[PDB]
């Protein structure tokens, strides 16, 4: 995974503490992963052009 | 805790240009992009979610938002 499983899993879980979630899909955290590595990745290469 | 590590990070940059070693300064201003993203991202899909009478986290949540909010569509 792009992103650090086991701190991002409690991170989301977290986050969702404070806004009426009390559980999430498994997979969920992998997304997240994805997601951010795509945020990352336009910037890089955006600063790389 | 930390989510992402400089190497992750640093192989992310590799696979876009294999030679440029990027500035520390720069590599920690994307290291807290990447912490703002997923702020807001689970946060506003946390709202998507209890909008749906929910309390379960799904990726259908999170990705409403970001197709929405930041037009990716993954």
């Amino acid at each position: 995974m792009f992103l650090l499983q086991a701190p991002l899993q409690r991170r989301i879980l977290e986050i969702g503490k404070k806004h009426g979630i009390t559980e999430l899909h498994p997979d969920v955290v992998s997304y997240v992963s994805h997601a951010t590595q795509q945020r990352l990745q336009n910037l890089v290469e955006k600063i790389s052009e | 805790h930390m989510v992402l590590t400089k190497k992750k990070l640093q192989d992310l940059v590799r696979e876009v240009d294999p030679n440029e070693q990027l500035d520390e300064d720069v590599e920690e201003m994307l290291l807290q992009i990447a912490d703002d993203f997923i702020e807001s991202v689970v946060t506003a899909a946390c709202q998507l979610a209890r909008h749906r009478k929910s309390s379960t986290l799904e990726v259908k949540d999170v990705q409403l938002h970001l197709e929405r909010q930041w037009n990716m569509w993954i």
